[PDB]
């Protein structure tokens, strides 16, 4: 029985970045644009979405 | 092969070096704060158990 | 009163090949139902209950 | 915190009746039993093409409710994400635009329980060649120019807390008016009266007073909080102060008024 | 359904058809033309477009 790693996200703010791979086992990457992020402190960074 | 036996497959217990494909799918923001929903098939140790 | 409310997506199918037909590999964990028909003249309504 | 709306010296003659104006019509609570819990959001173009020359709805969304497109084309053609009624996003995707469908284009916001409605303005334009296809900011509006059938995106976003979904527990709009004693700075007020959005008043002080406090019945429901002191004493003497706070709205006020007491002149 | 013309151009078509007899009549602006030709059953025989 395995178990799934959720790493901490990786936040570019305002700005781009793109996506690596890794060489770890079945590995997975993907990017997303527009994002929404909130926290019990609040809005992580801000721009415009 | 996802949901199959041995899914999951190294040369030795403790090899830093592994190799598998469970067919995770990540999932874009969906919500108001930092998450990271993640979707993959059932581990197939325990199926074949 | 009505109001929003929220539901689960589940993990979706894999789509497999099939002459004349298709068959799917259906993953879930929770009873789930599911269910389709024809586009043609009959309807051929099916409507099922997965557990796992 | 609520933010001083205005402050004013208040002469107020002793003896005779003093008026403290602190209202809005805009806090008004809703007299029926079922206050409203719903917003609605839409997008409305005003193509001057059309020689009719007026605005059309293209589709509007309602809080916990379902997609309804006005007509019967602009399915597929619009695309407004359901999940953005959470993230706020509330932009339009065109699939093909045409020589007719440039113009101008608002995206409004309404709210009948808070009363607070928004409205932001873009410009569209399509040509037939992809050079002049570039879009500018104008500051008061937005211009797009984009190939005839291409598909193009209008972004309309608040990122405002109030739009944003927060099934919060309706606490009563806090109102209160405070006086501060003979000879005392401000911010040091004992409540003389407190008001809730229910109706219910809790009364302060000596009853008498209060009585002559003449407050209208309907206050909290026509928002008239305004406090009229009748046959003024020295212990009225001193500055008022008229907090209204509404959790659900989210707004925080405050009035200040300097009363003095003066004698006849 | 229409397209640019030259003193000797010559320009590609995309089409489809119900039967693998891809023999037909299609006319360029106002001249007609006969065109034949055989197609074949492709690989991939399930899709909803
Ligand atoms: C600010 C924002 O949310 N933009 C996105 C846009 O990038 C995307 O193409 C569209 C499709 O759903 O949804 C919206």
């Amino acid at each position: 029985k395995f178990h799934t790693v959720v790493p901490s996200p990786q936040v570019k703010c305002c700005g781009s970045l793109e996506c690596k791979a890794s060489s770890k086992a079945d590995y997975t990457c993907r990017v997303f644009g527009g994002v929404y992020p909130f926290m019990w402190g609040g809005a992580q960074c801000f721009c415009d979405s | 092969n996802p949901g199959a036996f041995g899914d999951i497959q190294a040369s030795s217990l403790d090899a830093t070096d592994i190799v598998a494909r469970t067919d995770i799918r990540l999932l874009k923001p969906s919500v108001k704060n930092i998450h990271v929903p993640y979707t993959q098939a059932v581990s197939g140790y325990e199926m074949w158990k | 009163t009505p109001t929003v409310c929220p539901v689960p997506l589940a993990h979706t199918p894999t789509v497999t090949k099939w002459f004349k037909g298709i068959t799917l590999h259906l993953t879930a964990t929770r009873p789930t139902l599911l269910t389709t028909r024809k586009l043609g003249l009959r309807a051929d309504a099916t409507a099922e209950w997965i557990t796992g | 915190n609520s933010v001083v709306v205005s402050v004013l010296n208040i002469s107020a003659t002793l003896g005779s009746q003093a008026v403290l104006p602190c209202k809005s019509y805009r806090m008004v609570w809703t007299q029926d039993r079922l206050n409203d819990r719903q917003r609605v959001v839409h997008w409305d173009v005003y193509s001057t093409y059309y020689g009719d020359n007026k605005m059309e709805r293209l589709c509007d969304m309602y809080s916990a409710g379902d997609q309804r497109v006005y007509s019967s084309y602009n399915q597929g053609r619009i695309f407004m994400p359901q999940n953005a009624f959470t993230d706020g996003n509330f932009s339009l995707v065109i699939k093909d635009v045409a020589e007719s469908d440039g113009g101008i284009y608002s995206c409004n916001l309404h709210h009948h329980y808070c009363h607070l409605y928004e409205t932001v303005k873009i410009q569209l334009d399509v040509t037939k060649k992809a050079k002049a296809a570039k879009e500018y900011w104008d500051g008061e509006k937005a211009v797009i120019v984009a190939l005839e059938g291409s598909t193009v995106m209008l972004p309309c976003v608040n990122r405002n807390q109030i739009w944003t979904e927060r099934h919060s527990e309706e606490e009563q709009q806090v109102v209160h008016w405070d006086r501060q004693p003979p000879g005392v700075p401000h911010d040091r007020a004992d409540r003389l009266i407190d008001l809730y959005a229910s109706g219910e008043r809790r009364s302060y002080g000596p009853l008498f007073i209060r009585q002559k406090m003449n407050i209208t019945d309907t206050a909290f429901a026509l928002g008239d909080f305004s406090l009229r002191i009748s046959e003024l004493e020295s212990a009225d003497e001193g500055t008022y102060s008229c907090h209204l706070h509404h959790h659900y709205c989210g707004l925080h006020e405050r009035r200040i008024y300097q009363v003095f007491v003066t004698e006849p002149v | 359904a229409t397209t640019h013309v030259t003193a000797t151009g010559s320009i590609t078509l995309h089409f489809s058809t119900s039967s693998p007899q891809a023999n037909f009549i299609v006319s360029l602006c106002g001249k007609k033309t006969t065109c034949n030709a055989e197609c074949k059953p492709p690989a991939d025989h399930i899709i909803g477009e």
